[PDB]
């Protein structure tokens, strides 16, 4: 049929569902991505001070400085054996380099 | 038992009394307005009180999916469609009764076979 | 775990 | 109990009825404060019958009267009758609250009492609640609540 | 699942399909209130309207509504559709005349079969049918149109439920409960049934954490 | 014997609020009084209402009793009526707030600005921190005494701290929202003073990080 | 061998009827109050004693059919481990689950949990364990069962570390 009652079985194919699309630990995943889209912006817009404003903030994919050096991107494994931080680079265009400046790296949740 | 306010400012009125006459007044304190009490009850306190054992009897009461429904036939249209509850006064000394709400007609019965109540709450 | 005056 | 009786379940009962503490919270069904102004003469339909009476003329005294409403089960479940709770208001207040009763075998249970300008109700709905709260009726002072065994 | 000691019920762990709300902007939601005859509190005369519903978001008195009983059953369709955010908690006191909004973080849900009557057919029966289990089935046997998960949700045939909106549905425990010889090795059951629930539930199962969901029986 | 109690806080988008029965049953003049943030007395509900511009017996017992009919919740109120009659209007509302958060130095003029700032700022900020916003505010203390009374009354059981739906998880982002905004607090601050210390915030959280120091 | 089993089952059918008939009797208002107890208190005391005697009797009905070959009834007869409760809860019953000495209390609003109908005080609702582990416990009896738990695991760590300090 189509149509056409579900079963006690046909339960887990429901469960299958929800787990092929956020998998075990999608509260993590989640509220880092939350910071990250929405509430980072936030918090500099609930700045500025006086003019000095601040504008949009752009997040870099995790990078390493330095030895050196000579700022290159980092792997986890790498991060891990080296005893590194998995981190990202700050931005924020400001108002009176080119035309962004580095406030500060922050820690990137895996995955 | 019942409140009344100036007709002016609104404000609560307190009880006097017309001595020579020997009647009640409520006279307000925020101007000279005066009148007459409707009752000498100027006050009561129920020790042992069932106001609010009914709360909460509202118009939608039925399509409430937590309540219980039975088929006791409702005492004024005879309809067997009712929800029921018990008493939602917060005490530790309620009684267990029962109180039936008709969702045909909006009527309120108990199974309270005790019965020394008419209208509820 | 049992019943009232014995185990929760 | 006493070597002698002990099996006497109804000893047992006035023992308890004597030693559980209630006041007059403990069998009250409601309190009220009304205007009243003519001693003599009520205002309450209900009340002329207990107002007769007195009778009495023996050989003052507010227009407030505050009633107590008293539940006749929980009465009996603690031996009191009116004469014993009016009695026991009355030597509490002694010959500042005039106070009267209906009878034991009167249908309802009923105390009726004044203060022998203003202010007053209240105070009055104050010595409502010294009445309530601290007016002991039967029993010892610390004795909340007393079950039998065997 | 919670340890031994000191911890011990201070440490929890969440159980297989807990989520947790992550937070949406509350403003479309008040717009749309007063669109739909929410009465602002700089109306609101008590002694005058007194069978009106408090409207509550995110803890926040906006107004009272008179009608509740129709601004609820679009609030739920919406969500339903996905046009507010299935995230996001409304909760209808009936008995206590408070409607009750929540697009705040850190509120803890899971997610149900929701029930319908079915048209029909009909009685009340789960809106899942087999013929949305098969188009899960077949995107799972793949590995064409991908149904997943938020097909369900957009559908509304699943609902996430917070433990506040929880306290207004009845919730049945196995789809058989919503239909109309007892093998002694079983175990008992007792129903009643019921022609009143609202959603029904996944899989018992899923009450468990990960630890727990190893141990067998 | 009684408390309501709410800590507002703001999205963004802290301020604790209590409200208070000082009772206790078979005692005297239960009246109710609410805690304010720097005020150094609590206020008598009633001067609060007069102190947001309602001012009539009438119209505030109509924000906190829904009911005409409910003699029982409008009795225990008579008290709080008379706990504050006399404060008949909102500037004299203001001054008896203001003078109880402010030095006897202080010039009738301040003490009210003092009692209006607080009122819009600090009083439950979760509503409005702006304003005009009085009735919102008048009819939510209302609300919180609506449901004190609905306990004292023994008709609500007193609220279940235990409850679920009343708790919040937090996680990853919220964590790192609240170091992150003290953070960028310095620097933010600082600046007032090229020529930006990244270190300031790139070292605070992986120092949380690190430790588990919030 | 149930025989036994069916016994079982009817006992615990038969105090569902003793509670179902004090139930109906104390909602029409019939239940006296006994002295100083409320109607409510003397309702629960008259429901865990029907519940208790029940389990109790289901618990006696299992170890009367343990024949002398029975392996568990040869460790309790040799007095080697376990008791009466253990053979009970395994082959008849487990029973009243209880925090703070009272049946499951209504956490949600007049309900144990949202698969109930508020205002529910029957032996299911309040947390009787009707099935054995045998048998296996219905997610219901599951949580209840878990919530009991739960109250046991809080007082053993009180104590480790609150007799430690006792007996210095
Ligand atoms: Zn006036
Ligand atoms: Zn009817």
């Amino acid at each position: 049929d189509e149509s056409a009652p579900i079963t006690a079985e046909d339960s887990w194919a429901v469960i299958s569902a929800f787990f092929r699309e956020k998998g075990l630990v999608s509260q993590q995943l989640d509220s880092f991505n939350q910071f990250v889209d929405y509430t980072l912006q936030d918090i500099i817009c609930e700045d500025s001070t006086l003019e000095i404003s601040f504008g949009k903030i752009y997040v870099t994919k995790p990078m390493v400085n330095e030895s050196d050096g000579v700022t290159h991107a980092l792997y986890p494994q790498e991060a891990r054996l080296r005893n590194l931080t998995y981190s990202s680079g700050l931005f924020v265009d400001v108002k009176k380099e080119s035309g962004k400046v580095f406030i500060g790296r922050l820690p990137i949740m895996l995955r | 038992t019942t409140f009344r306010f100036c007709r002016d400012c609104n404000n609560m009125l307190y009880p006097r009394e017309d001595k020579e006459n020997n009647r009640l007044l409520f006279e307000c304190r925020t101007c000279s307005y005066v009148e007459e009490a409707g009752s000498p009850l100027v006050y009561r306190h129920e020790l042992i009180t069932n106001i609010g054992e009914t709360a909460g009897v509202v118009q939608d009461i039925g399509s409430d999916p937590t309540l219980p429904r039975s088929d006791r036939e409702c005492p004024k249209c005879h309809s067997r469609e009712n929800v029921f509850f018990q008493s939602q006064q917060r005490r530790k000394d309620t009684s267990m009764v029962l109180f039936f709400v008709c969702l045909s007609c909006s009527h309120i019965f108990t199974s309270d076979q005790k019965n020394k109540r008419t209208q509820f709450s | 775990i049992w019943g009232i005056g014995c185990n929760p | 109990l006493e070597p002698g009786h002990a099996a006497d379940q109804e000893q047992a009962k006035l023992i308890r009825s004597a030693i559980e503490h209630t006041t007059l919270k403990s069998v009250t069904i409601a309190s009220e404060i009304y205007y009243d102004p003519d001693p003599r003469s009520t205002v309450i339909p209900e009340d002329e019958e207990i107002i007769q009476l007195h009778f009495s003329l023996l050989d003052q005294q507010s227009p407030w009267l505050l009633r107590l409403e008293l539940d006749r089960a929980a009465m009996n479940d603690k031996d009191l009758t009116m004469g014993q709770v009016g009695e026991r208001i009355k030597q509490t207040f002694k010959n500042d609250l005039f106070v009267i009763w209906s009878e034991d075998n009167d249908e309802k249970l009923i105390i009726r009492c004044r203060v022998v300008e203003a202010e007053e109700d209240h105070m009055l709905k104050k010595i409502e609640n010294t009445m309530l709260e601290n007016i002991t009726l039967r029993g010892v002072e610390n004795i909340e609540r007393v079950v039998m065994m065997k | 699942e919670t340890p031994e000691g000191q911890a011990c019920g201070l440490v929890k762990n969440l159980s297989l399909m807990s989520c947790i709300s992550v937070g949406t902007d509350p403003m479309p939601i008040i717009t749309f209130l007063s669109e739909w005859g929410m009465e602002p509190l700089e109306d609101y005369v008590p002694h005058q309207s007194p069978d009106a519903t408090r409207v509550f978001v995110n803890g926040v008195w906006h107004g009272v509504h008179r009608n509740p009983a129709r601004l609820m059953e679009t609030l739920r369709t919406l969500r339903r559709k996905g046009d507010i955010n299935p995230e996001v908690s409304m909760i209808r006191d009936i008995r206590e005349k408070e409607l009750k909004i929540f697009t705040d973080a850190g509120r803890v849900y899971r997610p149900l079969f929701i029930v319908e009557d079915d048209e029909s057919l009909g009685h009340k029966e789960l809106k899942v049918r087999k013929g949305h289990i098969a188009k899960l089935m077949a995107t799972e046997y793949q590995d064409v149109e991908e149904y997943t998960w938020s097909s369900l949700l957009n559908e509304g045939l699943v609902e996430y439920i917070d433990a506040e909106e929880e306290e207004s549905i009845l919730i049945a425990m196995q789809p058989e409960d919503l239909e109309p010889d007892v093998d002694p090795a079983k175990r008992i059951r007792v129903s009643h049934h019921a022609t009143t629930f609202t959603h029904c539930e996944i899989h018992p199962s899923m009450i468990l954490g990960v630890a727990a969901s190893i141990i067998p029986f | 014997s009684h408390v309501a109690e709410i800590r507002s806080a703001l999205e963004k988008g802290i301020s604790t609020l209590q409200v208070k029965l000082y009772g206790r049953e078979g005692s005297s003049a239960r009246t109710i009084k609410a805690t304010l943030p720097y005020i150094k007395q609590d206020i008598p509900i009633v001067i609060i209402f007069r102190a947001l511009g309602i001012i009539p017996d009438g119209e505030i017992l109509e924000h906190i009793c829904y009911d005409v009919n409910d003699w029982q919740m409008l009795e225990m109120l008579k008290p709080c009526v008379e706990d504050g009659f006399v404060i008949q209007d909102r500037e004299t509302a203001l001054d008896f707030i203001g003078r109880r958060g402010t030095a006897l130095g202080i010039k009738k003029e301040k003490r009210i600005q003092y009692a209006k700032d607080i009122l819009q700022k600090e009083f439950l900020p979760h509503i409005t921190q702006l304003e005009g916003f009085e009735s919102r505010k008048a009819f939510f203390l209302g609300y919180m005494i609506n449901r004190l009374l609905l306990c004292a009354l023994d008709r609500k059981d007193q609220d279940d701290r235990d409850h679920f739906g009343k708790k919040r998880l937090d996680l990853a982002g919220p964590l790192l929202a609240q170091l992150f905004k003290t953070l960028f607090k310095k620097l933010t601050k600082d600046i007032f003073r090229l020529a930006i210390n990244a270190k300031t915030i790139t070292s605070g959280l992986k120092y949380a990080l690190a430790t588990g120091n919030w | 061998d149930g025989p036994t089993m069916r016994e079982i089952t009817e006992t615990i059918a038969e105090a569902k009827k003793k509670v179902l008939d004090v139930t109906k009797e104390a909602q029409a208002n019939l239940l006296t109050a006994k002295h100083g107890m409320t109607l409510r208190e003397s309702f629960e005391d008259n429901v865990v004693r029907f519940l208790n005697e029940a389990r109790d009797k289901a618990g006696r009905l299992a170890e009367v059919n343990l024949k002398d070959l029975n392996n568990v009834k040869q460790m309790v007869m040799a007095g080697s481990k376990g008791s009466f409760i253990n053979i009970a809860q395994m082959s008849a019953c487990v029973g009243q689950q209880s925090v703070e000495g009272k049946r499951i209390a209504f956490g949600f609003v007049d309900r144990t949990l949202p698969h109930f109908s508020k205002d529910d005080y029957s032996p299911e609702s309040k947390g009787f364990v009707e099935n054995s582990y045998l048998r296996g416990l219905t997610p219901q009896e599951f949580f209840f069962h878990a919530m009991g738990g739960r109250e046991g695991l809080i007082d053993t760590a009180v104590k480790t570390a609150e007799t430690g300090y006792i007996q210095r």
